[PDB]
DNA sequence: ACCTTATTTGCATAC
DNA sequence: TGTATGCAAATAAGG
């Protein structure tokens, strides 16, 4: 159970913890990759203390957290995808397609899958966020 | 200097909202 | 399946 | 050299 006042909390002491131990925040990740399957990035450890994750998000986090303060504290140290990186290039030529057409078939995104050398399901994803996307910028 | 339109997705509401929006309320709970 | 909507995250990069 | 952040891949949850 935690409350936003507790949160708010944990964050300042969990930060200024962890540096007296002398771990940055991408080492807090790797550990915790280590620790629990998920590696977990600097990113998202930069936002967990300053309170710009969700309620539910830190929720979740913060016990996993805290085992790994208390259990280092204790001794001395020191299933997700991994985001694929779409260099310029492949993106140009994916809103070409998008452009000529904006929601492709299943066949389609096959070709172009082939086409840039990427996996069906990126591709297909892309089109997903992309077409999101256009309905945000463009209401 | 001209303002861009911000593209991509956002939480919500953050934590950090959730938080200053409770002590807006209680400046006003703990007045009356 | 994969469309949708709605969140969770993380590269890349500016500080 | 760490930390913050724009932009957006991955995921979750309904049709």
């Amino acid at each position: 159970p935690s409350d936003l006042e507790e949160l708010e909390k944990f964050a300042k002491t969990f930060k200024q913890r962890r540096i007296k131990l002398g771990f940055t925040q991408g080492d807090v990740g790797l550990a915790m990759g280590k620790l629990y399957g998920n590696d977990f990035s600097q990113t998202t450890i930069s936002r967990f203390e300053a309170l710009n994750l969700s309620f539910k998000n830190m929720c979740k986090l913060k016990p996993l957290l805290e085992k790994w303060l208390n259990d280092a504290e204790s001794s001395p140290s020191d299933k997700r995808k991994k985001r694929t990186s779409i260099e310029t290039n492949i993106r140009l030529t994916l809103e070409k397609r998008f452009q000529d057409n904006p929601k492709p078939s299943s066949e389609e995104i096959s070709m172009i899958a082939e086409q840039l050398s990427m996996e069906k399901e990126v591709v297909r994803v892309w089109f997903c966020n992309r077409r999101q996307k256009e309905k945000r910028i463009n209401c | 200097e001209k303002p861009k339109v911000y593209q991509g997705v956002r939480v919500k509401i953050t934590v950090k909202e959730l938080l200053q929006q409770r002590r807006a309320h209680q400046a006003a709970s703990g007045g009356t």
